């Protein structure tokens, strides 16, 4: 697998080097905001049966004939694979969000996702609805929590949306 | 008249060597035994080591020596080794870490039983049994499995049943298997260019049966 | 490759389950680390050259007879490669320290560490020598947590070649 | 899988409606020719053994070329290959015979068993001609018992008609 | 899909044998038994709706709190749905009859079930009562083998639900 | 069971190689906290009692019915129960904040929750108002990194739960 | 597995009880005393290779017949799988170490050890021997460390002592 | 599997005949050779460990790129695959010589290798270069060797060489 700093290393790598300062001082900010970084997750881990079930109602009071006979995600079987799926994704999104990196999330999840709903004739466009309901939803949490010590998460905000986004993007 | 080169006049290997199957098909079957010599120890090693992993290169460091060790004393059978080497690190960086869930199947399945995925409620088994237990409950299931149990049961080391016919098979497995295989000097490797990526397309799954769930 | 980071995480996955405070508790360790490690990398890439230098030569003390001719210490060719690979060595090293972690070592160098050693006929021993002395240098530079952290991975490397 | 019964229910399922009273009435009836069915399935089953034995023959007195060296029925390894595949075959054409219901074949017999046949080089066109053969001496059977109640058997003889031409048709 | 018809030929399938004559007997007793079940798919249907409403109903009588502002009984979407549900229900009941085996029902409702309700708070406690309210009332229109049959479906999905 | 500190030795066991730098790195990060979560610990300890006796309560409120006859809620023996359950849960959590580790909670609570909750047809949702009010409670007792902690855990189980 | 942590939960739990104060204050004071495990622990570790080189060279510069032939650490293969084992149960006790706990040595290595050097033939007293031959190679490294602040380890060295012990004893 | 001997019986059998006189007397010939055959084959085992060290040695000293930061054989890792390969790649066409036949070399070890290289990014052109340093090296112990009875071994040095060739071929 990967991170920030693996990656990083791995660059250095091939152009045969030690770490350049400037690159250093990339790893070195980012080590600052680590308890702001772990917060973030910690506040998605916490609400994550929440965010779904959120997420969800507001998918099916969307796109109605989902869950009427002839829809996808009809039968019981089916929503119930729905629901899985769309936990998975936030599982891994979480994942990078730690991790500092896309990559754990590309690799093990959005990689052949597409063409797999494809064969089921799962609509792409719903699960990448499903999964931007999702990214609102944890934001919420992420950067409105209780008992922390006030200040700006905005960087990882937005580094968050970018992961839900390549998610949405290439299942789509 | 009824002694006469046929026109066609292939071979009976032809049909094999032309797919470059000639080794997987009717693949021989390494058995560990009660008593064991230093040699046939050293060749189920190496068979299971080459079976698992795909015929991917495993270096000195990669060997797990307590495994061996174990499987030396008689204290756990080949297919208890076989779980420690499916349970492992080295087996998880390769096919499961940077594959999707529906690739890692295919290739587990591959592995550990010669065939390829009959149809597509193989994939919603092992993948939900993934989601509500570990990795590990689901390389048990396999192994646990009867499929397993009935062919190389125990002290055998797995070996291809692809490309044979096996009861109960689906058709279009022999195809689905000759996208796995792909010739002797062919592995699966997590570092090849462009990544570890499924053979098998999803919509020839569907084209065996589909029932709900 | 194997930092904390990443085992958190594959751990977490395994088992199909979020991060939970588990693995959280792991990574803060980490990232706490880190500050010590990231001094340690900044002092030895800087004095790298210096170190290399320095252990080289000290190589061909501890084994004369690798100069004369006929040898493998023998003609600049060789002295390079020698250099070379102990600069290699040292910029991993350094990689492990900033990774939080053995990963880069263990990829880059330690696999297929023997083989490789094995068919050129490198006798470990050298190289180890050369991290010795390297260690002893670095043993200036540095000192309490940041001097802890470059010995693990330096030693790591002894224990992998040995 | 699926099977006559089965088949009629997902239907319904789709309109998301219980069942049409009209399309109560194509099960009843099929329960009541249910006696006629099973007897055929018997009739075949019974006789599996001959009917293969026979077609065989007639395959080879035919294409005399199979059975020559260099031919694709001979050496004996092979031969037996071939025989075993026409078994097969039978076996399943029966079982869908019984469901009521092509599925069952065509999944796992039929559906892929062309690209097997053409990556062996197996040549196509004589195993469908196998298929027929086969298809003949079997309603020689369905059609001809004793002890038998007399009666119509003629809609039952088609169905396994068919079955038999999905066969010969998907495999040439 | 389970049903009789298939089981058989998957179990002679997997064996790799010819459905003889042991099948052909468990196949004759689905048939046999059709006549009873048909029977009592007919009278489902004809009452659905009427079933459907004392069911809805009776749940309400049962957890009076439902109803109350602020639950999930309360609020048209949420009795309409709660129809619907039972509907649902009835209709795939009537299904499995016909089908001469529980498969219907199985993939249909059963499978998931309980992760569905767990996501939505559905309290399969209510479901019950819906499906005894229903058993109370066929327990007249219907009467031997055919009322039997209803019954055995019926409570499978009890057994499920529990 | 599983705390960091058991996790690492176990991942070290399965490789067959030596405890290096990176689970240190690792344990160091847990004991590092151990001071937050013990601090909790000693707080719930202490007002234990007092939650429960709170926490069984509310649920009351919330689900009024309860108490009725003919309930759940009804009757001392059930009370009893309710408050024991409550306490248990308690008792896990203030074990997991020590261990370092949702360990005790998984092994304890967790494992087999769902079908224990089914066969006796205890309601998630009460259990979850029961720690919510606790969490509410503890969000006084308690304030920066000790309370994130004793929060973390708490929520573990409402997601289990639920 | 179990560690001191671990264990006194559970001890905690057959009462049904919450942690008693006298208890924690075990625990608390472990925590102050881990820096000081941890550096014990890595001492270990980095001069593993080292410890078992010394102590082979010493058990076979004792035992000279284990290297003759007829002997149990002839020829090349035996040897090998002796070295092997030195380092393993060196590797457990180090664990042991860490977890601050018997348990993991035990059950991982220790339990039937014993038995199996019987069958083999393996003399168990020479086994053991090797145990302490390291036990007191690896107290040298810990106890005499370069660049870590000074202090005093006793407590820990005991304990470190215990553990091979334990070992030597079992396998003994 | 094939060799010499099998491969005109397969001949022989699709013509549906007897082996002919003529093709007699090539295995016969064949057969007189063996002695020599044999030699060879030997000579390449005993040598082998040094044939590839040497053919290495040169090939990074003329493609010094390969051994650089972003090349194909750095680090060790890969370094130690490509030596290996070389050793396969040896040890087949040491078997095809004595068999008298390119088939095993073919099937078992060129099978697959060239689309295996290209995935890799491992450049044939060097991987052939390889084959092509080992050929020469090899042949020199072919030879020229020591305590054999003086003659003419030609026939098999040549043969010896289209194995390496179709080996080169195939790779490139
Ligand atoms: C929910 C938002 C939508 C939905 C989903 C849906 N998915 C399936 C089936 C599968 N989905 C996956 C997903 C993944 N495979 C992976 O490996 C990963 C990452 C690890 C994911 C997320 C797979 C494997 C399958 C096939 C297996 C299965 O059936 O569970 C279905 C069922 C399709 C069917 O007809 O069987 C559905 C319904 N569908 C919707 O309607 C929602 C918009
Ligand atoms: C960001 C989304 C929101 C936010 C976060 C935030 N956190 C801190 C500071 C800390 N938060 C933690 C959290 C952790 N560190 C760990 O080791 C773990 C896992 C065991 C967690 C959960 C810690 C320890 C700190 C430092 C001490 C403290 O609480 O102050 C800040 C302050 C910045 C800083 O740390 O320098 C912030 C901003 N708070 C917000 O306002 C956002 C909504
Ligand atoms: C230095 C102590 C001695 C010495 C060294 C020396 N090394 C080689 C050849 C190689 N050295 C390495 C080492 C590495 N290359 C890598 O990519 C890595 C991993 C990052 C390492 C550790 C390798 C792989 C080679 C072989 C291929 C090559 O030519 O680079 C030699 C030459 C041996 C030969 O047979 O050509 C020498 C001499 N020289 C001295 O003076 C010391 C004795
Ligand atoms: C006989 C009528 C004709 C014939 C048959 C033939 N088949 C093979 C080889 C194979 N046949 C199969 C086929 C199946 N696999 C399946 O899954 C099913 C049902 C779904 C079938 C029917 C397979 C897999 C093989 C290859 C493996 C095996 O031997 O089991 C041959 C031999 C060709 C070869 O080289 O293997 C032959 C001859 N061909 C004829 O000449 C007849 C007209
Ligand atoms: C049709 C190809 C032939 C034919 C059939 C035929 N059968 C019946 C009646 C019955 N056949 C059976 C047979 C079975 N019932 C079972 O349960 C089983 C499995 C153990 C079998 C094999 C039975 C019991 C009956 C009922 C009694 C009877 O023997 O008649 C008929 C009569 C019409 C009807 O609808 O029952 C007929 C016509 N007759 C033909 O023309 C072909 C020879
Ligand atoms: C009736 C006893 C109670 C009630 C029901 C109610 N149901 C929902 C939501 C759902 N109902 C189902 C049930 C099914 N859908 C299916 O596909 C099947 C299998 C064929 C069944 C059994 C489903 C899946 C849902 C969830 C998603 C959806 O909207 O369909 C609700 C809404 C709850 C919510 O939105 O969270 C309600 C209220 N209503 C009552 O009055 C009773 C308490
Ligand atoms: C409190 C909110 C409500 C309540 C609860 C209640 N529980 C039971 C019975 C059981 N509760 C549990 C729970 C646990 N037992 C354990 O060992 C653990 C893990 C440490 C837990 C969480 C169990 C297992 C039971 C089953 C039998 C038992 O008593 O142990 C009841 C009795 C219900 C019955 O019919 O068995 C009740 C009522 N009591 C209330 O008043 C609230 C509604
Ligand atoms: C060395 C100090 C002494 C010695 C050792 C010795 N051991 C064996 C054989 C075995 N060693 C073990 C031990 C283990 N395997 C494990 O997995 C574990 C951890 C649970 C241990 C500690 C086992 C079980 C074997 C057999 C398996 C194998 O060979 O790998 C031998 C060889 C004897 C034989 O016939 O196998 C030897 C020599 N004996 C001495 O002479 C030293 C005093
Ligand atoms: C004991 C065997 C010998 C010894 C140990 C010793 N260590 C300290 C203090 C520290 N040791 C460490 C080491 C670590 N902390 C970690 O997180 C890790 C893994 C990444 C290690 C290896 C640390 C950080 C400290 C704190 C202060 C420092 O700068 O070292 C002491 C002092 C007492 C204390 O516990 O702080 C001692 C005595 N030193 C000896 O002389 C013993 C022979
Ligand atoms: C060396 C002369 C040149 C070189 C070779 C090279 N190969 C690999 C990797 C692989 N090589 C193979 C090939 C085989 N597997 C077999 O069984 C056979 C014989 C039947 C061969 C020849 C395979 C399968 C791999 C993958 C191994 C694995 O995944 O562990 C590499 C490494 C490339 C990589 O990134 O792994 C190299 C370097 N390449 C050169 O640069 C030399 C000129
Ligand atoms: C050819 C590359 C070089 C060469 C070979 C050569 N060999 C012989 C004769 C023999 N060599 C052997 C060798 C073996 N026979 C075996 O059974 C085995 C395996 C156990 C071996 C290794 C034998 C037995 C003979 C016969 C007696 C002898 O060695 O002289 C010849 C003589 C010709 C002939 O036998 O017809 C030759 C020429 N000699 C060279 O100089 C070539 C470079």
């Amino acid at each position: 697998m990967q991170d920030a700093f693996t990656k990083a290393i791995v660059a250095a790598d091939l152009r045969g080097s030690f770490l350049s300062e400037q690159e250093l001082n990339q790893l070195t900010n980012l080590v600052k905001e680590s308890n702001k970084r772990l917060d973030a997750v910690n506040a998605i881990t916490g609400n994550a049966a929440e965010i779904i079930s959120d997420a969800a109602h507001k998918l099916f009071a969307e796109q109605t004939d989902l869950i009427r006979p002839g829809g996808n995600a009809y039968p019981n079987r089916r929503m119930a694979a729905c629901l899985r799926d769309m936990e998975i994704i936030l599982r891994y999104v979480s994942y990078a969000l730690l991790a500092g990196d896309a990559s754990v999330l590309e690799d093990r999840c959005l990689n052949g996702l597409k063409e797999t709903y494809v064969a089921l004739g799962t609509p792409t466009r719903s699960v990448a609805r499903a999964v931007q309901l999702m990214k609102e939803t944890a934001i919420g949490y992420v950067n409105s929590p209780s008992g922390v010590t006030r200040g700006d998460c905005s960087a990882l905000v937005n580094e968050a949306a970018t992961y839900f986004d390549k998610a949405a993007a290439s299942i789509a | 008249y009824y002694s006469r080169p046929a026109p066609r006049a292939t071979a009976d290997g032809d049909a094999q060597t032309k797919l470059g199957i000639t080794a997987v098909a009717p693949a021989q079957a390494v058995e560990l035994r009660p008593n064991f010599g230093e040699t046939e120890l050293q060749a189920v090693i190496r068979a299971t080591y080459k079976q698992l992993f795909g015929n991917t290169y495993i270096l000195e460091a990669d060997r797990v020596v307590q495994a061996e060790s174990l499987l030396r004393n008689g204290s756990i059978n080949v297919r208890e080794f076989v779980r420690l080497l499916a349970k492992s690190e080295l087996y998880k960086e390769r096919f499961f870490h940077c594959t999707s869930n529906n690739r890692f199947i295919e290739l587990t399945f591959k592995h550990l039983l010669g065939r390829a995925p009959y149809n597509q409620s193989e994939f919603v088994e092992h993948l939900d049994r993934y989601q509500k237990s570990g990795y590990d409950a689901e390389i048990d299931s396999y192994i646990d499995s009867d499929e397993y149990r009935r062919v190389f049961g125990e002290n055998t080391v797995p070996y291809f049943r692809g490309f044979k016919y096996q009861t109960g098979q689906a058709a279009g497995v022999f195809e689905r298997t000759l996208k796995l295989y792909g010739g002797d000097a062919d592995s699966d490797t997590n570092r090849n260019r462009q990544g570890q990526l499924r053979q098998v397309d999803p919509q020839e799954l569907l084209r065996s049966g589909r029932g709900i769930v | 490759m194997k930092t904390v980071i990443t085992e958190v995480i594959a751990s977490a996955d395994s088992q199909g389950r979020f991060l939970n405070n588990t693995e959280l508790q792991a990574a803060n360790g980490r990232f706490q680390r880190a500050t010590a490690s990231m001094e340690a990398a900044r002092a030895l890439t800087s004095n790298a050259d210096s170190l290399v230098k320095g252990a080289v030569q000290e190589v061909y003390n501890k084994f004369p007879y690798l100069t004369q001719p006929g040898q493998m210490g023998y003609g600049d060719t060789n002295q390079a490669k020698c250099a070379r690979d102990i600069s290699h060595y040292l910029r991993f090293i350094t990689y492990s320290l900033v990774a939080g972690g053995t990963g880069p070592l263990d990829d880059y160098i330690v696999a297929g560490l023997r083989e490789v050693n094995r068919t050129f006929n490198l006798s470990p021993s050298w190289y180890i020598e050369a991290l010795k002395h390297i260690k002893g240098k670095v043993g200036s530079q540095l000192s309490g947590q940041p001097l802890t952290e470059a010995n693990a991975y330096i030693d790591y490397c002894i224990n992998a070649l040995s």
